[PDB]
């Protein structure tokens, strides 16, 4: 059930900003599905079945989300203004990206349909793949990953500076500092594709192909980061 | 009679506790004494009088009772040194002999109250 | 909030079995805030209404500081007019209490006698320095009066440094309302001869002997 | 987590009152930024995405809201048919004013960003400016806003008419009658542009600018009736 057996878990009640988080989360994955159109007839109902592999890559994306929120309010069970104020800027962060996530993971479900075989259908209905799009693409969804890790590390901080207050322990000082450490590494991969498409060296799809490839490499350039700091 | 000073704002009457259990299992006496000005009281008492059998203060003021020649020298076997961190036996330490037994680290911290002050300077 | 809608709340809980209001009537300090409620106009106004009561049965004619305390804490009555000194033993019966602002009469709100407790020394002593010092650095002390507290409540303590713990305290809220409301009694001489014409006045119309009018009349005298 | 250090909170633990609360307020912020239509193409992604400034205002505006509203019921845990009434005359007037903030968030975007000079793009879409439609948007707004601080005050006064019920300490009165204070104070300047709009003294946009004018004045013409009340 918990991750850290001398960590104290302050937030086994459950409270009101859990509790409207909880709200929003399940609102979040259950419109991602329900925002399509009811199928009428026999031919709506097989083209809605073509979005579950989208949809299931949506939710599993979204519940990593909330799993993190879920340590977090049990880990401290802070519920403090600033603790409020960066909950919220969480929240209207994945609220904002939830219909863009679906349009991104039907996109790339049609180009890995593509590549494995299994589907030939028209990637026109996107409109125009063109540099500037696709660069746009990577520093959309870029942005948005790095500000949720952005966040996870300023919500983990605010309970750093709150130490005390908390009544924390080595073992949960230890604890706090690894999870800022974490979140910012985490934040640091779409940190780098936004600012390489931002500045474009090549000037063409090349950009694209180096941001694009450091998420596939996103564990050992966060073993890098974190190698780096260690060495000195 | 084992006769120990040891400040006044520390835990004397523990250090009681653990002198009785001592007398159990042996049949000494363990006096804890807890007079004003022990630091400078001791090596005026000490030098001349008895004093105590064994004195408690931070490690600073050891050095000046080392020099002066009011400190026998701690002569504790491998497995009881081992007890201990290394760190703890160098603050104990004055010209390369052991010139007492490491207890415990102090440092002064901020203590305020959480109800009239709950997110502090 | 009010005195006049305690008629209809009385018929409702005698169909109960229970009363609605029982308090000291004998004693007039107790009557006082109802019969000054408005005030003269405002002493006719009070007294008619407290003899109304009594004369629908809602009250019984010699309610006493025994029997209404009795009732109250047993569960028979389901409210009662008191101070400080009557909580303690509430707290001892099983009974969930509240103090609050008394009730208002005629729109305005009833104004009852503040008393301030006070400790002399008898002229005729011979131990005038021992009482001194006992009243001084003993009584009037935190310990001193923190003793005497929880036995049975003070009310407001006059020492400054209990002013937190007052301020805590939701039932001393209610009691500093009332006092604002209220007015600080005259110590004058005649208080006495006052307080006995008072005395004989509530408890004559109470009974039912003498007018409402008639009542003012010999106690303005 | 607690405003007062004096305050006793009543309300630790959840009721449905609350539960039901919390989905309130999740659902319009999260139907706020999900009413909108899922992108279909790279050109719809990007029209999206301007949509979040409006958004952001929408969003920080809810929560403030719900803030004082967790506050209310944190303090209290009152549960009563009168408190359910106020409550959910707030919720109410939350939820008819969800869509109208986006569409005021949206324009108020556009007349900024035309201000500042990041956008140039057309505010026909939003039909006529004409006096009568700007003082509408006044009245309308002014009237939300009015509404929410004076069921604030409503609920804060049902709380001190329980006072003795509630066992309110001398601290917890205090605090309750500063509260109602606040939110008439907080009432007094929508209730002041709304006024001045509905008489109209100029019959020109000279009455908008003054009434919108008080909201840009609204820390030094609350200080202002504060003061006139303390000094008698
Ligand atoms: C890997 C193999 C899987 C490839 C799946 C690719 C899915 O691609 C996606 O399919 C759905 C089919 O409903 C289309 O979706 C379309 O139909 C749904 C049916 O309810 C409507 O809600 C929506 O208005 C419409 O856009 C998307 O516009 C298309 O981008
Ligand atoms: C300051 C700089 C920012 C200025 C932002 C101004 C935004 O202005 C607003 O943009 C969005 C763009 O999606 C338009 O919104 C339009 O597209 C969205 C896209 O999902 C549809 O949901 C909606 O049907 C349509 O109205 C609004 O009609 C326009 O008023
Ligand atoms: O009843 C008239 C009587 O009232 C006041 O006495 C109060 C006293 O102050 C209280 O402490 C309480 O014990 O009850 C008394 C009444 O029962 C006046 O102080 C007193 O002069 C007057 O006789
Ligand atoms: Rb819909």
């Amino acid at each position: 059930v918990g991750l850290n057996p001398n960590f104290s878990f302050r937030g086994k009640q459950q409270t009101r900003i859990e509790t409207f988080s909880d709200a929003v989360f399940a609102l979040a994955i259950t419109l991602l599905v329900l925002s399509s159109t009811i199928p009428e007839t026999f031919e709506d109902l097989w083209a809605s079945m073509r979005d579950v592999i989208p949809f299931a890559i949506c939710v599993a994306l979204i519940i990593v989300i909330w799993y993190q929120h879920y340590i977090f309010f049990l880990k401290y069970g802070l519920q403090d203004k600033v603790t409020i104020l960066l909950n919220t800027i969480l929240l209207f962060v994945l609220l904002v990206y939830v219909y863009p996530l679906k349009f991104l993971a039907r996109f790339l479900s049609e180009i890995y349909g593509g590549i494995f075989g299994i589907i030939e259908t028209d990637l026109s209905r996107f409109g125009e793949y063109s540099h500037q799009n696709l660069k746009l693409l990577m520093v959309n969804y870029g942005l948005g990953a790095f500000a949720i890790f952005l966040v996870f590390s300023l919500m983990y901080w605010r309970a750093y500076k709150m130490k005390s207050l908390l009544d924390l322990n080595s073992y949960e000082i230890f604890d706090t500092k690894s999870s800022i450490i974490a979140n910012l590494l985490m934040c640091s991969v779409p940190l780098l594709s936004l600012i390489i498409t931002l500045i474009d060296p090549w000037g063409n799809f090349r950009t694209t192909i180096l941001s694009g490839f450091l998420y596939f490499l996103y564990v050992p350039i966060m073993i890098v980061f974190g190698r780096i700091t260690s060495k000195k | 009679k084992l006769v120990i000073w040891i400040n006044g704002d520390k835990g004397y009457n523990g250090l009681a506790e653990v002198g009785k259990k001592f007398e159990k299992d042996t049949g000494i006496k363990v006096t804890v004494e807890h007079p004003d000005k022990l630091e400078e009281k001791f090596p005026q008492v000490a030098a001349t009088g008895d004093g105590p059998d064994i004195i408690f203060w931070a490690h600073d003021r050891f050095g000046g009772y080392a020099q002066s020649g009011l400190l026998a020298e701690i002569t504790p076997d491998k497995a009881f040194q081992d007890k201990l961190y290394p760190f703890t036996w160098d603050a104990v330490r004055y010209n390369g002999k052991l010139i007492a037994y490491p207890i415990a680290v102090e440092a002064l911290s901020l203590i305020y109250n959480k109800d009239l002050l709950p997110n502090p300077p | 909030k009010t005195w006049e809608e305690i008629p209809a709340l009385d018929k409702e809980l005698k169909a109960k079995g229970k009363s609605a209001l029982m308090f000291n009537l004998q004693e007039p300090y107790f009557t006082w805030p109802l019969i000054a409620a408005d005030g003269n106009a405002g002493a006719k106004a009070g007294l008619t209404f407290l003899v109304d009561l009594i004369k629908n049965k809602h009250m019984n004619a010699d309610t006493d500081y025994s029997i209404a305390e009795a009732a109250f804490n047993k569960g028979e009555t389901a409210m009662t007019i008191n101070g400080p000194w009557a909580w303690s033993n509430i707290d001892t019966s099983k009974v969930n209490y509240g103090v609050t602002v008394l009730p208002t009469f005629k729109g305005q709100p009833s104004k009852p006698f503040v008393g301030v407790l006070s400790a002399g020394i008898n002229a005729a002593s011979p131990n005038k320095e021992l009482a001194k010092e006992f009243l001084e650095n003993y009584l009037l002390t935190d310990e001193g009066l923190e003793a005497v507290n929880k036995d049975k409540p003070l009310g407001a303590v006059a020492l400054k440094s209990y002013e937190e713990e007052l301020a805590k305290d939701p039932r001393i809220a209610a009691t500093m309302e009332n006092a604002q409301k209220g007015e600080i009694m005259p110590n004058i001489p005649q208080m006495s001869a006052f307080w006995y014409a008072v005395r004989t006045a509530v408890i004559n119309a109470a009974s039912g002997r003498q007018t409402v009018d008639e009542a003012l009349k010999d106690a303005q005298t």
